[PDB]
C-alpha cells in the first residue's frame, strides 16, 4: 500500500533442479537455469 | 487619423528523410508431451506501482 519495507532480490547465476529417476535410469526433470546481470543503462534514481 | 500598417512574413522549408529497420528472431524450444516451457531473452525494468 501507500505511496517503509526493504526486501531483497537475488542476482547471478541461479539454477534448481528435481529429477526423478526409473528402472532404466531415464530421468524426468524440472530444470530451471538463470542467468542475470545489473545493466545501468535502465536503472532509476528515485 | 486613417491609415494603415501591414507586412508578412515567411519561412523556407526543404526537409527530407528516409528509414529503414529489419529484425529477424529465432527462439527454439524443447519440452515434453504434457509438461510447459518457459522461455525469456531480454531484461526486467523497475516499475513502481503499489495498491
Amino acid at each position: 500500500a501507500a505511496g517503509q519495507n526493504v526486501t531483497y532480490k537475488d542476482y547471478g547465476i541461479k539454477l534448481e533442479f528435481e529429477p526423478r529417476v526409473d528402472d532404466d535410469n531415464n530421468v524426468s526433470m524440472r530444470v530451471l537455469a538463470d542467468v542475470s546481470d545489473i545493466d545501468p543503462a535502465t536503472s532509476v534514481s528515485l | 487619423n486613417f491609415g494603415i500598417i501591414t507586412g508578412v512574413l515567411s519561412t523556407i522549408n526543404f526537409a527530407l528523410s528516409n528509414g529503414d529497420a529489419y529484425l529477424i528472431a529465432n527462439p527454439q524450444l524443447s519440452a515434453r508431451s504434457g509438461g510447459r516451457t518457459d522461455f525469456l531473452a531480454g531484461g526486467q525494468v523497475p516499475i513502481l506501482q503499489a495498491l
